[PDB]
């Protein structure tokens, strides 16, 4: 369904970091290439087409490259306007179409790294009264400011009724952000268990709750 | 200068139907194929239909097909795209977009509208 | 210490809105009044100036305005592009210095307004035993995407230790966010309950936990 | 044209010290009024510091005087923001503006630069 891609990377000022993308014989290996970029808020900007090729309007420390089933996507010199997301594409045959990249949102730091505090909410008893059970999962103190979770019910993945919202920065100039559940009564009764995994730049914490 | 405005964006109930239109500006359109792209919040970008600038071939994307349906009028300089029995998972912005070649074989897009944003209720 | 100003307003397109900004003797009654606009994560832009002047490249649709000690900004035929947050600002011979407003955020609306479904959270038995104890207050599916948080201990207002996150959109369109509130386990079982009252444009919800 | 360029913030101490610069082009430093305002993350404006464009005159915030000084060199084309006894409230961005006149005696601010943050722990 689509390309793989590091949900997030960052580097130093005057740093030169890189971005992979991982493809299959379907695309990569016969189709070309194509880089994008987003900043927040507005819509996305081709920066490299035909694998290695630029754009008018960008600079020389952008370079592409493929080999194989797999791209990069070079960035020398880190600037601080370099902070957007990106996103690999090409032409797929199994799939008669184009295929995205998940997106690699790079940051260009500014204060030590944190890895993020993760606390679990079971229901609370007002919420059930009224027949409903929603979880939260809060995730605070971390930067840079990106994570992925992961719900799990007992140990099977859970993906119907998941929300996440976008980290946002607080008075310390770290970040947090909210990961809520919505279930019935009855779900949450049904199960042993439930469990929110959090990963930060590679690394995961894990949390669980039971009915009491 | 090379210019895409989108319009058609609207809240609907679930079921419905809705057509979104691409008036393209700055080019001559039959030169061009045309397509759309679409990015729910908090994701990413996701590959919904494209045409050729003669209009004889058109592709989807697996989530959509048999349900949407892309067009285009090179004389008035639009491009369409008509969408069917919705769901909530359809909610998201849509881009209209213009390649360099005349034919849908690859996923360079030049171009890239400001985008209409469609709610699913 | 600050001007005051309605934390959020919104129009329909093509419609006409007003922000207010209100003053004492100290600032509007005895000096000129001025007016700027920000963008997410940019500077802040002047657009009114001498109460009733614009700088050149503002369009004719602005207006501003003074009488007493209020004041106040005239935007005519909505657009898209004019969803922003707002200050006023003006001298003030009691501070010696300038003053601003608290911002009002406008919102151009695309689909129906919504009032916020508000749940509260109290301390987890395992963040207890690491001696925390952090409240949660649950905000989502609200629209235009814009609230104010207040807690309160018993029936005082708590400033310290609360920390509120930027709406973010979620996959409805709808907005949401979260309030929590760092306690040690003594301030927890030291009052009698605790409370979270969310106001959006002008209507208020509280909710209430005790320790069990 | 004209540009204001700040530098100096970083990542500090409790009780530590740090100096800000704002370097001005494209104009006479010596004709214009300067000051500083700073935004904490998810608030609104707060007004720091300012000074006449002959440096005879200086006002400050309520929040940082006797801990905050301001001054400026015009042959150099810079201004400075002297921050001592820092404290966890003084975590934001500081902007550097520009005012019309050639006095600190109102809140007009026709210029203002991109900003540099400052977090104190
Ligand atoms: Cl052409
Ligand atoms: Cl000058
Ligand atoms: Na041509
Ligand atoms: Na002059």
């Amino acid at each position: 369904s689509v390309l793989t891609q590091p949900p997030s990377t960052s580097g130093t000022p005057g740093q030169r970091v890189t971005i992979s993308c991982s493809g299959s014989s379907s695309n990569i290996e016969t189709n070309t290439v194509n880089w994008y970029q987003q900043l927040p808020g507005t819509a996305p900007k081709l920066v490299m087409h035909t694998n290695n090729q630029r754009p008018s309007g960008v600079p020389d420390r952008f370079s592409g490259s493929r080999s194989g089933t797999s791209a990069s996507l070079a960035i020398g010199g880190l600037q601080s306007e370099d902070e957007a997301d990106y996103f690999c594409a090409a032409w797929d045959d199994n799939l008669n179409g184009v295929i995205f990249g998940g997106g690699t949102k790079l940051t260009v730091l500014g204060q030590p790294k944190a890895a993020p505090s993760v606390t679990l909410f079971p229901p609370s008893s007002e919420e059930l009264q009224a027949n409903k059970a929603t979880l939260v999962c809060l995730i605070s103190d971390f930067y840079p400011g990106a994570v992925t979770v992961a719900w799990k019910a007992d140990s099977s993945p859970v993906k119907a009724g998941v929300e996440t919202t976008t980290p946002s920065k607080q008075s310390n100039n770290k970040y947090a952000a909210s990961s809520y559940l919505s279930l019935t009564p009855e779900q949450w009764k049904s199960h042993k268990s439930y469990s929110c995994q959090v990963t930060h730049e590679g690394s995961t914490v894990e949390k669980t709750v039971a009915p009491t | 200068q090379v210019q895409l405005v989108e319009s058609g964006g609207a809240a609907v109930q679930t079921g419905g139907s809705l057509r979104l239109s691409c008036v393209a500006s700055g080019f001559d359109l039959s030169n061009h194929a045309m397509a759309w792209v679409r990015q729910s919040p908090g994701k990413g970008l996701e590959y919904i239909s494209g045409i050729n600038n003669g209009g004889t071939t058109t592709t989807y994307g697996d989530s959509v097909k048999d349900r949407f349906t892309i067009s285009r009028d090179n004389a008035k300089s639009t491009v369409y795209l008509q969408m069917n029995r919705l769901e909530a998972d359809d909610t998201a912005v849509y881009y209209c977009v213009k390649s360099s070649y005349s034919d849908i074989v690859s996923a360079r897009f030049d171009s890239w509208g400001k985008g209409t944003q469609v709610t699913v209720s």
